[PDB]
RNA sequence: AGAUUUGAGUAUCGUAAGAGGACUCCCUUAACUUAAGCAUAUCAAUAAGGGAAGGAAGAAAAAAUAACAAUGAUUUCUUAAGUAAUGGCGAAUGAAAAAGAAAAAGACCAAGUUGAUA
RNA sequence: UGGAAGUAUAAAUCGAAAAGGUGAUAGUAUUCAUCAAAGUCUAAAUAUUACAGGAAAACUGAUAGCAAAGAAGUACUGUGAA
RNA sequence: AAAGAAUUUAAAACAUAUUAGAUUUAUCUGAUGUGUGAGACGGUGAUUUCUAGUUAAUCCUUUAAUAAUAAGGCUU
């Protein structure tokens, strides 16, 4: 085997011994054992989105990037000078890639905005926030009433076909393709409906006085991926006769077509 | 030192002079002046290539094999045959997989305690081998810190619920402690021999089949 | 079902979304022009592209604006530019 | 307004008008000493963008050049090297003609700092600059948030160590990608990093 | 294990096992890879034919990210999804569920055709497929799918 | 005589100088050595010369990567990697995005606008 | 410089914009993707064999370990750097 | 000529026609519908294979896609 090493040049000076490697462990974890001593959100680690991979090797795998663009911050419902100051990043640099990714980031936000308890900035029982609270105790239980009645009359039909689906496939795990078939036309209904809608701009702050539980960070109470389990699918005669092979060479074929497009045209 | 040996400025004399051919110091005037230099066999020069303090001190092993030698050692402490060997006094013991109640554990809070315990489950000549039989060390070990050479006792691998008894035990002479999870080969086999005398306790001993697992 | 991973059509079927903002400038630019345009007058290399212009040599204008600013599409630009003079007097 | 004029003529460098006009100041720094503080800046609009604001503890030092290149300083030419370094003319400088010109300055008034210089004109053998130069104990740039930062140690000699937008040029620090891989944080800073043999603690 | 060295065994040997006629003088022949066409033609030849030349393009930023393409056999496909799930299926036919071996997910992009796959339909999901890849999931029973 | 501009002296209140340079940001066109000679090349941002600072310094908010199921300031560590490339294609010199971690913070001048203008 | 019909810096000549740069095989054209230079600041993760205060050691133990375990950069030599 | 449902509810470019405020020059700035770009049906069909006719291209690459010059590859 022919040779490659680089010690011609001069290496006992280019060399970076790692014996402070234990000791820094130690440092560091002495300075965040001594961060959540100061305020507990500031190690909290404030939440970034779930976005995918750069690349096709990796374009599967989610991970957390910096920040939630200004378009998820709106579809979300928070105030974009707010949302940094209660443990969420913002990227406005970064552009929206997906309209799946705006919907799998506006839920992060979501589900995060209600694990999240706020309390008052000022201390003492006497804050304008924890008094306008009960000022608008009245306005606020009507408001619930409200909601909570058309909230029920909606989806008084999407319930119960969830409800036969949900319980008609326990009998073929011990017919559902009836209750599929179902559900499937009230769900394009419901959503023909809603197009054939003005909202709030900002959602409410969180903001209550309760007992003070610490958690290091926010990214491990919301998992970036569902568990995945084996995935069954019915074996009908149209996915027998897909040939697969024929259309991977059909793909690559016309993109090496176009050239013949190009050439023929131009006389 | 990096510069110890080659802090000089010395230049061959060279043939002709009816002297060796090893560098010599310049100047005049002094004793110094006009000897032996940098190479390895003369006085005050930089001797046989310098130690680097970028040698590999620590060393590596693969996990599935350092803990198959923590089974090994844990099985061999089992067998009163070599435990015996190796230098322990297990002849009055009950049980050579020796187990205290863990409710006998959490009384304990000064030493005076874990005197008793050793003497009653009558782990007591063994340490009593340690105490009688410490003396200093032979050599240049002394010049360095290293005085006194003891034996070693009993290891008493507690738990998770005994935490508060190490105190305790951690000043008796030869009795060492370990908790379940940290043990190693460096506290199960020390000196490379195998079978040490261990003195479990009801936590720890309950909880070696989830650690270890068993054959299936 | 899950696209294709070849062909000018390729990649899982997602809903991609970017506005193309034009960096230009507002209409008092044709102002700031004229008013240094009339102060400054032309460069030693612009007069003489406007006598190869005048005399109908429209190429060897270009090939004079490439050799002093070396990018084809900044001669036709400043090409046009001298042109667009000529024609307002 | 009344800059959006001067800085779009400023950029007809070659007008009669401009030309006739630097060519009397190069007449005038021509015969004055090399490095003399002039009252108010000869550019404002480039004076201003650069950083100047007329305001008291902020003053402009004019500073002039001899252009062009220079021999390998070697006595009669004769160099005792291998054909490779064998040569004399034709070796031009890294540091560019503004961060030499700020050096001289920043030596000569070594009370103050500075913060940037611009151009002025020129001709067949000179070149003036002007330095726009910070007093940073001055009470006025103390008690300015948005120009206090000049007054921290660091910025001692900030055209020596190579910080200004003239300096920090010739360093290679005008953009940003692939194109600027061996400059990325620093010509000689990001060399010794890679060029390091790290060696763990429990290394193969 | 400085003791176990030859050093420790040739203490007493004046020349210490590198020859009397032949001493051991520094070099022998260079430094490292030198005399690579002139005295070691007959290194770089009998053991490195083809060290000395130029062959292929030059790619001048080459992407390896887009060569990267992992293969799995038809015969080890059914050994992602297990033994156990194999054998709870090994009765199902066209109209009843049987397991998606979704490969991407596990890594592996291209599916290849070697050697045999047990006699029961199965579903494959993954980016490429090979001609004969194909034939072989196919003449079992089951179906190929394209992802991405 | 008066209103300005520019350039000086004197006085008051302050400022740079020198020590140190282990680590940090740089100016300079060394050679011994390797190539079994040697002249490009390697030694080599290496030795010497020179300038400047701090407790750390340097970089820092895209005229950046990418061709994606897209990312998103800077720095540092693992991996990519002795790989793509360069080279009397000889000796030899040799990165970066992707991916995994430590830490995470963004703001300002000029230009533009408001002028019983400050 | 790995950057190869030029990756970066500088010098001589030339030198723009009803903007434009990049997509590393020079060229022109039409699309597409991503940014919007030519001013400045910004703590944290990082480095260290100046120096000072400490703790350690499978390190040396008076021809060893710094050159120096004592009035050691001391006695002594040179005009001088040393 | 024969087999073939195709996977599922939060949206930005502005190509377009109409208005409101301005400009005179190589003219702009706003806002409201529309499709574009749209995907949730054995029988229909998106789509792919086969048989011949016609046209176009045809050794590989310049790494977002093509083109004609240029350059680089393989064999001799």
């Amino acid at each position: 085997a022919v040779s490659n090493i680089h010690f011609c040049k001069d290496w006992r000076s280019k060399v970076h011994t790692w014996f402070k490697q234990p000791f820094r462990k130690i440092r560091r974890h002495q300075t965040r054992v001594e961060k959540a001593k100061a305020v507990f959100p500031a190690t909290i680690k404030s939440l970034k989105p779930s976005v995918h991979c750069m690349n096709q090797r990796f374009n599967y795998k989610l991970r957390l990037g910096r920040g939630f663009t200004l378009k998820e911050l709106r579809a979300a419902k928070i105030d974009k000078n707010l949302a940094r100051t209660i443990g969420i990043a913002v990227d406005p640099r970064r552009k929206e890639s997906s309209k799946e990714c705006l919907n799998r980031n506006a839920q992060r936000l979501t589900e995060y905005m209600n694990r999240l308890v706020v309390l008052p900035k000022v201390h003492a029982a006497t804050a304008k926030r924890l008094v306008l609270n009960k000022k608008n105790a009245e306005a606020k239980t009507k408001k619930a009433a409200e909601i909570k009645k058309f909230i029920a009359e909606h989806n008084k039909t999407i319930k119960e076909l969830k409800i036969k689906v949900a319980a008609a496939k326990k009998d073929y795990a011990k017919e559902l393709k009836a209750c599929l078939k179902g559900l499937k036309k009230a769900q394009v209904a419901f959503a023909a409906q809603v197009a054939k809608k003005k909202t709030k701009q900002f959602n409410k702050l969180p903001v209550q006085q309760k007992e003070a539980k610490q958690v290091l960070d926010a990214n491990k109470v919301i998992r970036l991926t569902a568990p995945c389990t084996l995935e069954t699918k019915t074996l009908t005669k149209g996915m027998k006769a897909f040939d697969a092979v024929a259309h991977l060479r059909k793909a690559k074929n016309v993109a090496k077509a176009v050239s013949g497009i190009v050439k023929g045209q131009k006389k | 030192s990096t510069e110890a040996g080659k802090q000089h400025s010395a230049i061959s004399w060279g043939t002709g002079r009816a002297v060796a051919r090893i560098p010599r110091i310049s100047g005049s005037g002094s004793g110094r002046n006009g000897q032996g230099a940098f190479g390895n066999m003369t006085r005050k020069g930089h001797m046989f290539s310098p130690l680097k303090n970028f040698r590999k001190w620590q060393r590596k092993t693969p996990k599935q094999m350092r803990r198959f030698a923590v089974a090994s050692c844990i099985a061999a402490s089992a067998v009163p045959a070599l435990v015996s060997a190796r230098g322990h006094h297990i002849a009055g013991v009950p049980q050579i997989p020796l187990v205290v109640n863990s409710k006998s554990i959490s009384v304990i809070k000064k030493t005076k305690q874990a005197v008793y315990l050793l003497k009653k489950i009558n782990a007591y000549s063994d340490v009593l081998k340690v105490i009688a039989s410490k003396t200093v060390r032979a050599g240049q070990g002394k010049m360095r810190g290293r005085k006194i050479k003891e034996r070693k006792g009993p290891l008493v691998v507690y738990g998770n619920d005994d935490l508060q008894a190490v105190k305790a035990f951690r000043n008796i002479p030869g009795v060492d402690t370990c908790r379940v999870e940290n043990l190693s080969v460096l506290n199960l086999a020390p000196g490379c021999h195998m079978g040490r005398f261990i003195i479990w306790t009801e936590s720890a001993f309950k909880k070696l089949n989830t650690i270890f697992g068993t054959q299936k | 079902m899950a696209g294709i991973a070849v062909g000018l059509k390729r990649g899982y079927p997602v809903h991609t979304m970017t506005a193309k903002r034009h960096y230009g400038v507002t209409k008092r630019k044709h102002v700031v022009n004229d008013v240094i345009r009339e102060a400054c007058g032309f460069s030693a290399y612009e007069r003489h592209m406007m006598d190869l212009l005048r005399r109908g040599l429209d190429k060897k204008a270009l090939k004079y604006a490439k050799k002093h600013l070396g990018t084809h599409k900044r001669g036709l630009a400043k090409r046009d530019e001298i042109q667009r003079a000529l024609e307002a007097i | 307004g009344a800059y959006k004029y001067i800085n779009a003529l400023n950029r007809k460098k070659q007008s009669d008008v401009l030309r006739f006009l630097r060519r009397i100041r190069c007449w005038e720094l021509r015969h004055l000493p090399r490095i003399h503080r002039v009252a108010r800046p000869t550019n404002p609009e480039r004076a201003r963008r650069l950083g100047y604001k007329p305001k008291s503890g902020f003053v402009i030092y004019s500073v002039r050049i001899h252009r062009g290149n220079r021999k390998v300083s070697a006595r009669k030419g004769i160099v005792h090297r291998k054909p490779a370094c064998q040569g004399i003319h034709k070796i031009k400088r890294v540091k560019s003609l503004q961060a030499i010109a700020e050096q001289r300055v920043g030596k000569h008034c070594g009370a103050l700092r500075v913060l940037n210089s611009y151009f002025i004109g020129q001709d067949s053998t000179y070149r003036f600059f002007e330095v726009i130069l910070v007093d940073p104990f001055n009470a006025a740039i103390r008690n300015d948030p948005k120009m206090n930062w000049i007054c921290a140690d660091k910025q001692k000699r900030r055209e020596a160590r190579g910080l200004t937008s003239a300096a920090k040029k010739s360093r290679g620090f005008t953009g940003k990608g692939r194109r600027y891989n061996k400059i990325g944080a620093g010509a000689r800073g990001n060399l010794k990093r890679r060029n390091l043999l790290q060696l763990k603690r429990y290394r193969s | 294990a400085t003791r176990f060295r030859q050093t420790r065994r040739r203490r007493g040997h004046v020349s210490m096992g590198y020859g009397r006629i032949g001493k051991h003088r520094k070099q022998r022949g260079g430094r490292g890879n030198a005399g690579g066409q002139h005295h070691r033609k007959t290194w770089f030849t009998t053991f490195h034919p083809d060290y000395f030349g130029k062959h292929g393009m030059r790619v001048f930023h080459l992407k390896a990210n887009k060569y990267y393409c992992p293969s799995i056999n038809v015969d080890s496909l059914w050994s992602l999804v297990g033994k156990d799930v194999q054998a709870q299926y090994k009765n199902a036919k066209v109209g009843e569920e049987v397991p998606v071996i979704d490969c991407v997910k596990h890594g592996y992009f291209k599916v290849l055709g070697k050697g045999f796959l047990p006699k029961q339909p199965v579903i494959v999901r993954a980016r490429y497929f090979s001609e004969k890849a194909q034939q072989k999931i196919k003449a079992v029973g089951g179906a190929c799918e394209l992802t991405a």
